């Protein structure tokens, strides 16, 4: 063997060794998640707190793209964020182009490419991050997942790292008790609750909570951060939930 | 084991081993301590020496006027990063007449050394960071690690026996976070908090090294006799 | 990113072998036997179109190539490898001497083209030989018919007739009883149709075999007239029709 | 064996970065299959969401090339959006350079080159794909060509690709020795589809709703995919049979 | 070169006369101005024959390539790629181009992209060297919201005048209808639109 | 990274030997013979062919002896195609060189570029060495007469007489017993022909297994002329010393 | 030089006159304008003369490697298209006015490029410092459906044209035509309607008429 | 200034009854300054002539090259070199200088050894190639020469007929240029015996 030893070796079965260990790293990262609502998309991630001597609220962890788009992910932190500055050269360089803010799709394949083509050669590794990410577009609001093989799809909801099972199920949940669709605002308090959910699976160390949002009718389509009144009434709705 | 020969590759569980093991060469590193208060920040250094005949090895370097920095790890890494930071901070001077935030200058550091644990022929930098400065949002300290994180906080430390300086922080954080207005109090608390690392061995004056910046004071650092005040 | 497989991957042994040239002669030696032979008024090349799928249309499938309007060429061993090394080849005719000369090469100067292409596959930085030979069969002014086999190792020879791949052996054998200096292209054609007999394990006809001459220059196949110094390709690739008229006459 | 972690020939002449590379192709567990009309070429594959969480309109394994050449991926998605973007790439290039449209065979003889190549230089891996391209060729009419890890192609009355091929293979091979033509004799796309569809059908021994597959037709001048009411509209016609 | 993009209640017209000269010499009469980058995003040349075919060119090539990858293209996004080429290339290239298409959500538009690469989102363009003489004209009897047969004989009736006029315009006019019933090819010929 | 497949050719072994070049000769002993003899009035050079096919087109082949330019020629030991990679860069030097100078270029200076380009193949680029063996043989007016040869090493000797290839050890104790320095080119023709007979390993020596030729000062006064010979003239010449 | 390309029902020709110009000296009399691009597409050109050689060349020996590629008879528009984006890169320094004209499984095509990379379409063409002359000629003549003795008349007239008025024409007309289903027909010196009159006076010399100095026999073997 | 004409020369070829002739004046000069009386400007290839009038440093900069690639040609060919394809060799070497080119006005001139027939082209600068039944010019007389040989000539000339035509075509044309002559000397070229003569001709 020693099929696992290079990236890009196919296995005798026909797999990437390499790409599998990267996934490893992202099950080991701390929970995060995304619910695709009626006009928008909400991005939530677990932070745990090493210490008391992090300054609360001022360790940011989800990233703007453009105006109109959110990402979060879980494992290895600086290839996320290398991983989000390219999405960022890339939606400078659509733009830049063809005028029109980069569509979420369009944007989903950028970064689907450049994941990729880290699994091609044997000098590079691939991205130790699962990536969820969105926004809102002139076709209406987008939910992405994005793996360390590049794969990715469009979710109703999705989830990653530690807490990945627990928060799926709670998804699977909202998905069919709600076929209508769930509100912007209710899929915020929704967020806050699966992350406290999920930090079960992690409970060692307590957590700070994030949360994040585009939505055409809350947002006017732009992404921004859910801070004060609206963060603790969800914090709130989260903890009278787990009682 | 099979899987540490190069930054460029996975264990079979997720782990870099070269990048953990650049993490290591911050382990053996002298004791260097961060701590802030809402007006300075502080940073508090214990020198090592090579022998009694050796100068005690600087760990503390001036980035700008409102920033800088405390090493612990391989030098030379250091005065790499520190030397980008000094580029960074000038080109937001020049460009945009503004003085660059502690928190960029975080992300930029993040960023640097990310590049360094993804590529074949390269290694990670060997040498931990930490970053204070006064910037537009007040006082603020950074501790820098070579696998790329960056993290904001009160108060830390890095090096051997850091453990004791970081529980110390985390039991006084009530206490130093609002020494606000005095410099010498800040300072004092710095001091004490390097001395929960110290074994066999106590602050002298060619062993220890200060620096301070905040609300109306240059970063400037302090060796020689000027730390006798402190002892 | 990028190439830093700048090293040969070829290298000799302390017996003296070079591993992967070796390995890739074995290539072609798994491969669908094909051949050559060499008439006082023609040359002709087969082989057998052996089919991956009955649903595939193997029509579509050319082993044997025109390079110039008087080069042919077929190969054994990997036919993808063979078909960049044809659209190499066809490039290298122009480059390295049509928009010099004016003119087409004559055959062993594509040859040679084509050989320095493969050798360089067996020293170069970061590539693997290629795993085939070749049988190219040409007319030229001065130097007539001639007929070619090169290899992956990059050396070529001349043939008065030969067989390569799978059945090999065999079809050398057969070619040295059968060849003499005042064959005709016709009594060549036959005796190529007998020899690939042998190699074939299923269908033996003009759809499952593919046969090629250098022959006469064919005034219709051109495309236009007006230029009288312009006579035609003497490449001529025989019909399925063609191929089991004489098929009968066996 | 290092002979097996990169594109060197192994002592028996065999390359198993692309056998393996081959076995890959099958990770998804889809098969998919193409038929020729009079006037069309139809491609289908199955299409399986196995998590509800999934937005089921983005999980796709075919695409349109250009407005005239649709392909369908057997291999994992990653592999197959790299192929995508790059003959879309090619295409649209060959368009600008030579004045008129690329056809489906020689989109195939040029990414079948792209992937010869990573069969014979070390740097890069082959991708675990096959690839089917598939258009209305304006010279040569309907048309079918797959690509696959080792650089081979070549041109189809009908084909199919995944782990149950053979079956469908034979089942198709059956019933053109019975016709005795190249094709489905039909007039209508519609019907050459539901060919397609009931053919899928008795081979796999499966029914299928209107989530279960995927379609894609290529006419005169363009290829389109269907949505699931065109092809439930195309299942309800099977049925009432 | 007199040519001229109007947007209309269904759509949007683009017309154009048909002569194009070398000095004083005709080198041809029978010129079609109005050229196609996507089904439904037209454009109008005008400047340099081989600058503005060169850029249509690999406007068409661009467009067919975001086609690909993303779907249908905005008026304003091909616009923007004419821009992104005459812009950055102005020092080497002597193009005026209006570009004109149909969306189903926009409508019809008319963007006009002068000598300096500028943009500029107009309800109707003119330009070429026969549109200084239709300012006025073209000013004093233009409407918003007209209707297909209004606008076809403003734009008859303005192209009829800049060719009266300037001798580097002339031939017979063609126009592209752009609406949302498909596209539509007209010609009228010298023996109509002289004695209007 | 791809540091894990590199040979590295380019190394010393701990006895200080160069392990490609050492295995590059290896190779080349396995090689037909080519034999140079000089002669006070020209040389031969005799070469032997690999193990034939009665299907071979004898006439129109050339696998062991190349034109470099008028006054110099070379036979080959070794890998065919490597040896026409070097011999086209041969070519192209003698012309630069004719080109610069409007001389011939001497034959040293050729041999000593060629050499060159062998030697840095074993000391930089990490790629395999040539796996050739040349015998030089040449004419121009500063030393008349010369032969050399050289290896994969990029290393070159000049020689009275000199074999390469198979059996190198018996044919130059050979060479080396019946040469002498007064001798002509009609007897070195013999003395080439025979040794060549002693050492070959198939049953008998004849024409279709050869390649032959001299360089003579054998036509009009003071010039020099290459005589590669056809096929019925190795077969007189072999008959004229009685071999067949 | 004048050349012209004129469609008619089944086809398309071209012609060209055969004049070669250095200054006011006539360089060449008998020159050939008419190149083939493929087979069945054919080139006339006008400029400067070593290019339109050399464009037609290029792009010939380009369009057969892609052919040859794809397994398709060349296309017009692609002679046309990789011609126009050739010509422009070099800015119009490349002095090549071309015809071209031919016919491929679309059908039959006539085309004009200019040196700076623009194109033309059209069902008659004339270029060079004959054009003017020749266009007089189609323009009076040409009509819709033409048939191919037709259109080869009309298109030698308008040579002719350009032949007797434009002092940078003369000599012969060379004819290509191109029809759909057969094979192009080059009709090389089509006409003759300069030949030159016989001389009053042959001026053949007295063997010896010239003084020499020496004499050598030169060595042109081995 | 004027490349073309610095140096002065001029080279004239003629067919006749399986035959060829090529000649040149012997003139280098450095404008009104004559320098050197044994200039030529022929040179040969195998049995392929060529000529070359115009700046002088790249006529014997294009001879040096030709003899480079003409003696690899045989080496790779095993074949000297024939005056049809050895025109398209000049032709393609001077078009690769598009836009930097050699001054120079090269003619060829030989007979196909495998056809017999005899053969004559010239190129301008930038290698436009001009084939001629009947005769090529070059050079400062160049208008002289088109002159002389367009009435002077006529079909079928035996070899020492040629020769007696050539010889006055070259020498009438030179002695109205300023920039040519101070000496001559033609070819006559049959399928296997060429004579080189030098020409007495008047020294101002
Ligand atoms: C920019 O300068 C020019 C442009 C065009 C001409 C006419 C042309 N003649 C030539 O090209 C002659 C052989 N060569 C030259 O005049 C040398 N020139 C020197 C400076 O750069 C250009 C090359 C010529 O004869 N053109 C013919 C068509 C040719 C005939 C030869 C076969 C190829 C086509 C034609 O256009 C009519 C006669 C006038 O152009 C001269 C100078
Ligand atoms: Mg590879
Ligand atoms: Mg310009
Ligand atoms: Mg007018
Ligand atoms: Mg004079
Ligand atoms: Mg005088």
């Amino acid at each position: 063997t020693g099929y696992d030893l290079s990236n890009s070796v196919f296995s005798p079965d026909g797999r990437n060794f390499q790409v599998e260990y990267a996934v490893k790293a992202v099950e080991n990262g701390t929970t995060s998640i995304g619910i695709k609502c009626n006009d928008g998309v909400v991005f939530a991630v677990e932070k745990l707190i090493t210490s008391k001597l992090l300054v609360p609220q001022k360790n940011v962890k989800i990233q703007v793209v453009d105006r109109h788009i959110g990402c979060v992910y879980s494992g290895l932190i600086p290839d996320g964020r290398h991983l989000v500055n390219r999405g960022r050269e890339e939606a400078a360089s659509f733009k830049k182009l063809y005028k029109t803010p980069i569509p979420i799709p369009a944007f989903a394949d950028r970064l689907g490419q450049y994941v990729q083509a880290h699994t091609l050669y044997n000098s590079v590794r691939p991205f130790g991050v699962s990536t969820i990410f969105g926004g809102v577009d002139k076709n209406g609001a987008h939910l992405y997942m994005l793996e360390p093989s590049g794969s990715y799809w469009g979710y109703k909801g999705a989830a990653t790292g530690k807490g990945r099972q627990s928060a799926k199920a709670e998804l699977e949940k909202l998905v069919d008790h709600h076929p209508e669709g769930l509100s912007a605002r209710e899929a915020v308090k929704q967020a806050a609750k699966i992350i406290y959910l999920a930090h079960e699976d992690n409970k060692e160390k307590d957590f700070e909570l994030e949360i994040s949002w585009c939505s055409l009718s809350e947002t006017n389509g732009l992404h921004k951060f859910v801070k004060g009144d609206l963060l603790q009434e969800a914090i709130d709705f989260a903890q009278k939930e787990i009682n | 084991n099979n899987y540490d020969g190069d930054t460029v590759t996975f264990s079979p569980t997720g782990r870099l081993f070269q990048v953990e093991y650049a993490l290591e060469a911050i382990k053996q590193g002298s004791v260097t301590v961060g701590l802030r208060s809402n007006t300075h920040a502080v940073l508090v250094a214990l020198k090592r020496n090579a022998d009694e005949l050796s100068s005690y090895q600087k760990k503390i370097i001036k980035c700008d006027e409102h920033m800088g920095l405390s090493l612990a790890g391989l030098a030379p890494d250091a005065r790499v990063l520190s030397n980008y930071l000094r580029q960074q901070c000038n080109y937001s001077s020049l460009v945009f007449n503004r003085k660059l935030a502690v928190e960029r200058a975080g992300h930029l550091l993040c960023d640097k050394a990310q590049k360094n644990t993804q590529s074949y022929g390269g290694r990670p930098y060997g040498v931990g960071l930490l970053i204070i400065g006064y910037d537009k949002s007040g006082a603020h300290l950074l501790e820098f690690q070579p696998s790329g994180n960056v993290t904001e906080l009160y108060g830390t430390a890095i090096g051997a026996r850091s453990q004791g300086a970081k529980t110390y922080l985390e039991r006084t954080l009530d206490t130093f976070i609002k020494i606000d207005g005095n410099p010498d109090e800040l300072i004092k608390a710095g001091v004490e908090a390097i001395s929960q690392s110290l074994r066999d061995e106590s602050l002298t004056v060619d062993n220890l090294s200060i620096a301070i910046v905040g609300k109306d004071t240059p970063f400037t650092i302090y060796d020689g006799e000027a730390v006798a005040k402190y002892i | 990113m990028t190439d830093r497989y700048s090293f040969s991957l070829t290298t000799f042994s302390p017996s003296g072998k070079l591993g992967q040239i070796d390995y890739a002669l074995t290539a072609v030696k798994q491969g669908v036997t094909s051949l050559g032979i060499k008439a006082t008024n023609g040359v002709v090349i087969a082989t057998e179109k052996k089919s991956s799928s009955p649903l595939a249309m193997s029509e579509t499938l050319s082993k044997v190539s025109l390079l110039t309007p008087d080069i042919g060429a077929v190969y054994s061993g990997m036919g993808p490898d063979y078909r960049v090394l044809v659209d190499k080849s066809r490039k290298v005719a122009h480059t390295s001497y049509k928009r010099i000369y004016g003119e087409y090469p004559p055959t062993k100067l594509l040859v040679s083209e084509v050989a320095k292409i493969m050798q360089e596959a067996t020293q170069s930085g970061g590539v693997r030989p290629f795993g085939v030979s070749l049988l190219i069969a040409g007319h030229d002014e001065f130097n007539g018919f001639s007929l070619y086999q090169v290899d992956p190792s990059g050396s070529y020879f001349p043939w008065k007739a030969t067989a390569i791949g799978k059945g090999s052996v065999a079809a050398k054998t057969f070619l040295e009883k059968r060849w003499n200096d005042e064959l005709e292209l016709e009594d060549a054609i036959h005796i190529a149709l007998l020899t690939l007999k042998e190699s074939v394990e299923g269908e033996f006809n003009g759809d499952t075999i593919e046969l090629a001459i250098i022959g006469d220059e064919n005034p219709d196949l051109l495309g236009y007239t007006g230029i009288p110094t312009d006579k035609g390709p003497r490449f001529r690739k025989l019909t399925s029709q063609e191929i089991n008229d004489r098929l009968e006459a066996l | 064996g290092y002979d097996r972690h990169i594109t060197i020939f192994s002592p028996e002449g065999r390359l198993y970065q692309v056998e393996y590379a081959f076995k890959a192709t099958n990770q998804t567990n889809i098969n998919s299959l193409a038929v020729r009309g009079k006037d069309c070429t139809v491609v289908i594959s199955q299409k399986k969401v196995p998590d509800k969480l999934l937005d089921p309109t983005t999980v796709s394994y075919i695409f349109c090339i250009s407005r005239t050449i649709g392909m369908v991926v057997n291999g994992p998605i990653p592999d197959a959006r790299n192929a995508a973007l790059r003959a879309k790439a090619e295409a649209a290039e060959f368009r600008y350079k030579y004045g008129y449209d690329m056809p489906c065979d020689v989109l195939a003889k040029r990414m079948a080159n792209l992937s010869q190549i990573y069969t014979q230089r070390a740097y890069m891996r082959p991708l675990g794909v096959i690839l089917t391209f598939v258009s209305v060729d304006e010279e040569l009419g309907p048309s079918i060509y797959k690509t696959d890890p080792a650089g081979y192609y070549v041109g189809y009355k009908a084909t199919a690709t995944g782990p149950k091929q053979q079956e469908i293979t034979t089942n198709l091979e059956n019933h053109f020795k019975k016709s005795k033509i190249d094709h489905i004799n039909e007039e209508s796309w519609e019907k050459v589809v539901e060919f397609a569809i009931t053919h899928m059908i008795d081979a796999l021994g499966t029914e299928f709703s209107k989530n279960d597959l995927e379609v894609g037709v290529a006419t005169k001048d363009k290829f389109f995919t269907l949505s699931a009411e065109n092809i439930e509209e195309r299942l309800v016609a099977i049925a009432e049979q | 070169t007199s040519i001229m993009a109007v947007t209309f209640k269904d759509g949007v017209i683009l017309g154009a006369d048909s002569r194009t000269t070398t000095g004083a010499y005709i080198a041809n009469r029978v010129t079609d101005k109005l050229t196609r980058v996507h089904d439904k995003i037209w454009c109008c040349r005008s400047g340099s024959a081989a600058d503005t075919q060169a850029i249509a060119d690999i406007v068409q090539y661009h467009l067919e390539l975001y086609t690909s990858q993303y779907g249908t293209p905005s008026t304003e996004t091909a616009a923007s790629v004419f821009k992104e080429l005459c812009y950055e290339n102005k020092d080497n290239l002597t193009a005026g181009i209006i570009v004109a298409g149909y969306d189903d959500k926009n409508k019809g538009e008319v963007y006009t992209i002068p000598l300096g690469g500028s943009v500029h989102k107009l309800p109707y363009a003119i330009a070429g060297s026969g549109s200084t003489f239709i300012y006025g004209y073209c000013d004093k009897n233009f409407r918003e919201n007209m209707s297909k047969e209004e606008t076809v004989d403003f734009i008859k009736h303005s192209l009829s005048q800049a060719i009266k006029w300037d001798g580097s315009s002339g031939g017979v006019i063609r126009m592209v209808v752009l609406t949302a019933a498909g596209v539509e090819r007209l010609i009228f010929y010298p023996d109509e639109y002289e004695q209007l | 990274g791809s540091r894990r497949y590199d040979s590295r050719t380019t190394i010393f072994s701990p006895e200080g030997r160069l392990y490609q070049v050492e295995y590059a000769l290896e190779s080349i002993s396995h090689a037909g013979t080519a034999i140079g003899i000089m002669a006070s009035d020209g040389i031969v050079l005799a070469a032997e062919r690999k193990v034939t096919s009665t299907l071979l087109e004898q006439d129109t082949s050339t696998e062991k002896l190349y034109k470099l330019n008028d006054k110099i020629a070379v036979a080959v030991a070794g890998l065919t195609a490597d040896a026409e990679i070097l011999i086209n860069t041969a070519r192209i030097h003698a012309q630069n060189y004719l080109k610069t100078y409007n001389e011939d270029i001497p034959v040293e200076i050729l041999v000593r570029r060629l050499s060159d380009i062998k030697q840095g193949y074993t000391q930089h680029g990490g790629l395999r060495p040539f796996g050739v063996s040349f015998i030089y043989a040449g004419y121009d007016d500063r030393y008349g007469y010369q032969l050399y040869t050289s290896n994969p090493s990029g290393n070159y000797t000049g020689w009275k007489a000199i074999s390469v290839g198979a059996n190198t050890s018996a044919a130059q104790t050979l060479l080396q017993m019946d040469y002498k320095d007064d001798m002509k080119v009609d007897d070195a023709i013999e003395l080439a022909l025979k040794t060549l007979s002693k050492t070959t390993d198939s049953s008998a020596l004849t024409y279709d297994r050869l390649e032959f030729a001299t360089i003579r000062k054998g036509a009009n006064d003071g010039e020099v002329y290459q005589k590669i010979f056809k096929p019925q003239e190795i077969k007189d010449i072999l008959v004229k010393t009685g071999i067949t | 030089t004048t050349i012209v390309g004129v469609k008619f029902n089944n086809g398309v020709v071209i012609a060209a006159d055969t004049r070669s110009t250095q200054g006011p000296i006539v360089a060449d009399k008998n020159c050939a304008k008419l190149h083939r691009i493929s087979p069945k597409i054919w080139c006339a050109g006008a400029g400067t003369a070593a290019d339109t050689e050399a464009v037609t060349q290029l792009i010939g020996s380009n369009i057969e490697l892609h052919s040859l590629y794809t397994s398709r008879e060349p296309r017009v528009v692609s002679a046309l298209q990789m011609l126009k984006q050739h010509l422009f890169k070099y800015q119009g320094h490349i002095g090549a006015y071309l015809i071209v004209a031919g016919v491929d499984p679309t059908g039959s095509h006539l085309f004009s490029i200019h040196a700076h990379g623009s194109t033309d379409v059209g069902y008659y063409l004339s270029l060079g410092s004959g054009s003017l002359a020749a266009m007089a000629v189609l323009e009076s003549h040409w009509k819709q459906d033409l048939t191919k003795e037709e259109a080869i008349k009309l298109a030698s007239d308008a040579i002719q044209a350009g032949i007797w008025n434009d002092l940078g024409s003369g000599s012969n007309v060379d004819v290509c035509v191109m029809e759909i289903g057969k094979d192009a027909e080059y009709l090389r010196n089509y006409l003759t309607p300069n030949v030159r009159e016989e001389k009053q006076k042959s001026y053949k010399f007295p063997r010896g008429t010239t003084a020499v100095l020496k004499e050598s026999i030169v060595n042109i073997c081995d | 200034s004027d490349p073309s004409s610095i140096n002065g020369g001029i080279v004239v070829a003629m067919t006749g009854k399986d035959c060829v002739a090529i000649a040149c004046d012997l003139r280098l000069g450095s404008q009104s300054l004559g320098v050197s009386n044994k200039f030529e400007k022929i040179f040969h290839y195998g049995h392929v002539f060529l000529g070359i009038t115009g700046l002088a440093t790249d006529v014997t900069t294009l001879n040096e090259m030709f003899r480079y690639k003409t003696n690899l040609y045989k080496l790779k060919e095993e074949r000297a070199i024939e005056p049809e394809t050895f025109t398209q060799l000049v032709s393609s070497s001077l078009y690769e200088r598009r836009f930097g080119p050699y001054f120079v006005g090269p003619v060829v001139a030989g007979i196909n050894s495998k056809s017999g027939k005899p053969f004559i082209a010239g190129f301008d600068l930038i290698g436009c190639i001009d084939e001629a039944k009947d005769f090529i010019v070059s050079g400062t007389a160049s208008d002289q020469l088109f002159g002389m040989c367009e009435s002077l000539y006529e079909p079928n000339l035996e070899p020492e007929d040629l020769f007696e035509t050539i010889s006055q075509a070259l020498l009438n044309a030179a002695d109205r240029d300023a920039l040519s002559g101070w000496g001559a000397v033609v070819y006559i070229i049959k399928k296997d015996e060429v004579v080189k003569r030098y020409l007495k001709m008047r020294q101002d």
